[PDB]
C-alpha cells in the first residue's frame, strides 16, 4: 500500500497499526518475529512512513509517535537482542573496523554497561501507549491526543504515571552509565511534560473563567516542581559526561564545546580550572581543555579569560614539543 | 458549523485571545435558546465543547504552521546545492540585547585608555582548524530550514511566553521531522547516486554543527522558563552524526560489491602466457579504473578535501590489495609473466594519483595528487612488489638488506620465499638466496 | 612569433571568453531557477546615442 497507494488513507492506516504494534509489545504477548526483521527498526519505520505522507492534521501525532520510536530503537541498540540474527554490540568492539574507524573515531563514543532488553523494552513500550492513546474516532481540526484538552484537578492528569514511569527508567540507566542517553531521555520527556501543562494555563483572563483559579495555581506549581527536579538532574548528568569526554584518547571537543553550554554561566570556568589541576599528568589532555576553554570564553565574549587559555594552549604545545625530545617542560610550566 | 466557522474564528496573536470571550458566550446563548425550543435532548453537546478547547485549538494552530511548512520544503524532488564558506556563516537577524539597567557595570568598564597594549601583539598560537566547518555544498533545503528556525527562535523573543515555549519546541519538531523524513522519503535516491549521500552526509554534519551553538544563542532572552539550561540542543547532536554517517557507508559498500565483481575476470591472474588471459586482465584493469574515475569526477567539489581524499584512498585500497593478494598466491611466474604482469601494473600507477580530483581547479589536483601514500596505506607494498618482478635474484637480496630495507618492511620473509621460489627455477643461487633471507 | 602581435591579441581575446563558458558548462552539478514569465534579465543600462 506504501509503494502503490500514497494517500492519506494509508498514512492513517499505517499510523494506526504501527500504534497497534506497541500496544502489542507492551502486553508481553509472546509473537513470532521471522527471523532477519528488527522489531524496533520496523516499528520506526513504519511510523516514518505514517509521518511522511500523513493528512496535516494527524501530522503532530505521527511526529510525537516518530519522537519516540527512534528511542526505542536507540535502547534496543544498546541491548544484546535475538529473534533477527546476531545483535550482539560487544561484537563491535572486539576488533578494528576498516570501513568505520575514519567516520567515527573522528566522533565520541561511550561503552558502559550492557543493558539488560527485559527492564527496558516493556516499559518504554508501555510509556509510548501512555502518550500516544489508541484513536479511532472523528478528529475535529485542530484536535489531538498528545497536546489534549484535559483538566488537572486534585491528582487529576496523564502526566503523573508518566512520571514515575520516566523515573523507573532513569535510576536504571544512572547506573549503567548511559548517560548520553539519559540526558536525551531526560530533555525529552522533560519538553513533552512542560508542554502539556503549558498548552492551556497561562492565559490568565481567559484560563479562569474556563477551569477556575485553583487548577491554574495547581499548575503553576506542578511546573515549578518538575522545573526544579531537572534543573538539578542536568547540571549532575552533564559534570559526568564532561569527564568522561576528555578521558579519551581523541578528545572530540566540538561535543565537549556542546556539552559545556549546559552549565550555569560562572561556574563552568570554574570547574575547568578544577579539570586543568587534575590535569599535568598528560599536556594533551591540557592541550584539549584549553582549546575548548578559548572558544567558550570567545562564545562568552570574555576577553581576559581568553588571554589566560591562549597562553596555556601555548605552554602546552611548547610541552608537546619538547616531550617529543627529551626535554622536560615541568618546572616552569604554567608560570610567568 | 465547527469546520466552516469556528476554525477560522481562533486568533493568530495572543493580543487577540480575550476578545474570543464574547464568541464563548454567544455561543452558549445559541445552545441555550435550542435546550428550550426542544431542538436537543442534554445539556452539552460537541458545538459548546470545541468553544471551551480555544486553549488548545490555539497552540495546535501555531505549533502546525511552522512543521506544515517544514515538510512542504522536506519532499520536494528538485534538488539544489549550494556552498558553504567557512568564513560566511548565517547569522541570526540582530540579536536580542538586554536593557539598559544593566549597562551601569558596563560603562565602568569602556573608560580606561590604554596604549602599551595595541603596541605589542602575542605570537601565541591556536589549532582553529577544529572549530570551523570546511567548504562543502549544503542542499538549499536545508538552509532555508535552517533559515527559517532561527526566523521562528527571532519571533518567540518578542511574545508572550507560551508562545516562546510553543515555538522552542516546535523549532526543536522540525528537526525530529528532518531526522525521520527525508530517509523515509529518498530511500530511492540514497542507493543509486553516489552524489545524493555525499550531499546528505554534508547535511547532517552542517546541522549537528549548527545544533551545538544553537542554544546558546538565546540563553538569556526567550522566558525565564528556559532560561537556565533545560532549553538546548545538544542531545540531538550525536544522533545527527550516525544519521549522516551510515547513509554514507551504504553507498561505500555498493561500490566495493562493484569492483570485486569487475574484479572476477581477472581468473587469478595465472597463465599470463595466454593471449586471453592476458585481454581478460586487462579488460578487468581498464574498468577499475574507469569507474573511480567518474566516481570521483561525481564526488568533485561535493564532500570535504579530508573526507574525499580519505575515502578515495579507502576504495583505492581495497582495489590494490585484491591484486597483491591474487599475485602472492600465484605458484609459477616465468619470463613472460613477469613483463604481463607488470605492464598490468603499469597502468594502475599512470592512472592512480591521477583519480584524485578534490577541487575544481586543475592546479589545485595537483598539489593533493602526489600526497597518495599517506591516504592509501598499501601503496608501499605495490611499489616493491612492482620492482621485484623484474629485479635480479642478486638485486633482491640487497634490497632484502638482511631484514632492514624497504622489501623487509613491505612484506614478510615466508611471503619474499614463496615469491621467489614461484619467480626462480630450482638452482643453487635461489638457494644461496633463501639462505640469505632469514 | 613576434611580428605575429596582431593575431596573437585576437586569439587571445577570442579564447578567454570561450574557455570561460566551456567551464561552467562540463560541471557535472546540476542547479535549476524559476523564471518568471515579468522578470526577465535585462542588460546593464544600454548606451543610449
Amino acid at each position: 500500500l506504501f509503494k502503490y497507494h500514497c494517500n492519506a488513507d494509508t498514512g492513517k492506516l499505517l499510523f494506526l497499526t504501527c500504534q497497534k504494534l506497541c500496544q502489542m509489545l507492551a502486553d508481553n504477548v509472546p509473537v513470532t518475529v521471522p527471523v532477519g526483521l528488527n522489531l524496533p527498526s520496523m516499528i520506526h519505520d513504519l511510523a516514518s512512513q505514517a509521518a511522511t505522507i500523513c493528512s496535516p492534521d494527524f501530522l503532530l501525532d505521527a511526529l510525537e509517535l516518530c519522537k519516540h520510536t527512534l528511542m526505542a530503537v536507540e535502547l534496543s541498540r544498546q541491548c544484546q537482542m535475538d529473534d533477527c540474527g546476531i545483535l550482539m554490540k560487544a561484537s563491535f568492539g572486539t576488533h578494528k573496523d576498516p570501513y568505520e574507524e575514519w567516520s567515527y573515531s573522528d566522533f565520541f563514543s561511550e561503552d558502559g554497561i550492557v543493558l539488560e532488553s527485559q527492564m527496558v523494552l516493556p516499559v518504554i513500550y508501555e510509556l509510548i501507549s501512555s502518550l500516544v492513546p489508541l484513536a479511532e474516532s472523528k478528529r475535529y481540526p485542530l484536535e489531538s491526543t498528545s497536546l489534549p484538552y484535559c483538566s488537572l484537578n486534585e491528582g487529576d492528569g496523564l502526566v503523573l504515571p508518566v512520571i514515575n514511569s520516566i523515573s523507573a527508567l532513569l535510576q536504571n540507566l544512572q547506573e549503567s552509565s548511559q548517560w548520553e542517553l539519559a540526558l536525551r531521555f531526560v530533555v525529552g520527556s522533560f519538553g513533552t511534560c512542560l508542554q502539556h501543562s503549558v498548552s492551556n494555563f497561562m492565559n490568565a483572563t481567559l484560563s479562569e473563567k474556563l477551569f477556575g483559579e485553583t487548577t491554574l495555581v495547581k499548575s503553576r506549581h506542578v511546573v515549578m516542581e518538575l522545573k526544579e527536579k531537572a534543573v538539578i538532574f542536568i547540571r549532575e548528568n552533564a559534570t559526568t559526561l564532561l569527564h568522561k569526554v576528555f578521558n579519551c584518547r581523541l578528545v572530540d571537543l566540538d561535543l565537549a564545546l556542546g556539552y559545556c553550554t549546559l552549565l550555569p554561566q560562572k561556574d563552568v570556568f570554574e570547574n575547568l580550572w578544577k579539570l586543568i589541576d587534575k590535569a599535568w599528568q598528560n599536556y594533551d589532555k591540557i592541550l584539549a581543555i584549553s582549546l575548548v576553554g578559548s572558544e567558550l570564553a570567545s562564545l562568552y565574549q570574555e576577553i581576559e579569560m581568553g588571554l589566560k587559555f591562549r597562553e596555556l594552549s601555548t605552554d602546552a604545545q611548547w610541552g608537546i614539543r619538547l616531550g617529543k625530545l627529551g626535554i622536560s617542560f615541568q618546572p616552569v610550566f604554567r608560570q610567568h | 458549523l465547527i469546520k466552516n466557522c469556528l476554525v477560522y474564528s481562533i486568533p493568530t496573536n495572543s493580543s487577540k485571545l480575550q476578545q474570543y470571550e464574547e464568541i464563548i458566550q454567544s455561543t452558549e446563548e445559541f445552545e441555550n435558546a435550542l435546550k428550550e425550543m426542544r431542538f436537543l435532548k442534554g445539556d452539552t453537546t460537541d458545538l459548546l465543547k470545541y468553544a471551551r478547547n480555544i486553549n488548545s485549538h490555539f497552540a495546535n494552530k501555531k505549533c502546525q504552521d511552522v512543521i506544515v511548512a517544514a515538510r512542504n520544503l522536506m519532499t520536494s524532488e528538485i534538488h539544489n546545492t549550494v556552498k558553504i564558506i567557512p568564513d560566511s556563516k548565517i547569522n541570526v537577524p540582530e540579536l536580542p540585547t538586554p536593557d539598559e539597567d544593566n549597562k551601569l557595570e558596563v560603562q565602568k568598564v569602556s573608560n580606561t585608555q590604554y596604549h602599551e597594549v595595541m603596541n605589542l601583539e602575542p605570537e601565541n598560537t591556536l589549532d582553529q582548524h577544529s572549530f570551523s566547518l570546511p567548504t562543502c555544498r549544503i542542499s538549499e533545503s536545508v538552509k532555508k530550514l535552517m533559515e527559517l528556525a532561527y526566523q521562528t527562535l527571532l519571533e518567540a523573543t518578542t511574545s508572550s511566553d507560551q508562545c516562546a515555549v510553543q515555538l522552542f519546541y516546535s523549532v526543536r519538531n522540525i528537526f525530529h521531522l528532518f531526522h525521520d523524513v527525508v530517509p523515509t522519503y529518498h530511500k530511492e535516491n540514497l542507493q543509486k547516486l553516489p552524489q545524493l549521500a555525499a550531499i546528505h552526509h554534508n547535511n547532517c554534519m552542517y546541522i549537528a554543527h549548527h545544533l551545538l551553538t544553537l542554544g546558546h544563542q538565546f540563553r538569556l532572552r526567550l522566558a525565564p522558563i528556559l532560561c537556565d539550561g533545560t532549553a538546548t540542543f545538544v542531545d540531538l547532536v550525536p544522533g545527527f552524526r550516525r544519521l549522516g554517517t551510515e547513509c554514507f557507508l551504504a553507498q561505500m559498500r555498493a561500490q566495493k560489491g562493484e569492483l570485486l565483481e569487475r574484479l572476477s575476470s581477472a581468473r587469478n591472474f595465472s597463465n599470463m602466457d595466454d593471449e586471453e588471459n592476458y585481454s581478460a586482465a586487462s579488460k578487468a584493469v581498464r574498468q577499475v579504473l574507469h569507474q573511480l574515475k567518474r566516481l570521483g569526477i561525481v564526488w568533485q567539489d561535493v564532500l570535504p578535501v579530508n573526507i574525499y581524499c580519505k575515502a578515495m584512498g579507502t576504495l583505492l585500497n581495497t582495489a590494490i590489495s585484491e591484486v597483491i593478494g591474487k599475485i602472492t598466491a600465484l605458484e609459477d611466474i616465468s619470463t613472460e609473466d613477469g613483463d604481463r604482469l607488470y605492464s598490468l601494473c603499469k597502468t594502475v600507477m599512470d592512472e592512480g594519483p591521477q583519480v584524485f580530483a578534490p577541487l575544481s581547479e586543475e592546479s589545485k589536483n595537483k598539489k593533493y595528487q602526489e600526497e597518495v601514500p599517506v591516504y592509501v596505506p598499501k601503496w608501499m607494498p605495490f611499489k616493491e612488489l612492482m620492482m621485484m618482478l623484474q629485479a635480479s635474484l642478486q638485486e633482491i637480496g640487497d634490497r632484502w638488506a638482511d631484514g632492514k630495507g624497504p622489501l623487509a618492511a613491505a612484506f614478510s620473509s615466508s611471503e619474499v620465499k614463496a615469491l621467489i621460489r614461484a619467480l626462480f627455477q630450482n638452482t643453487e643461487r635461489r638457494a644461496a638466496a633463501l639462505a640469505k633471507i632469514k
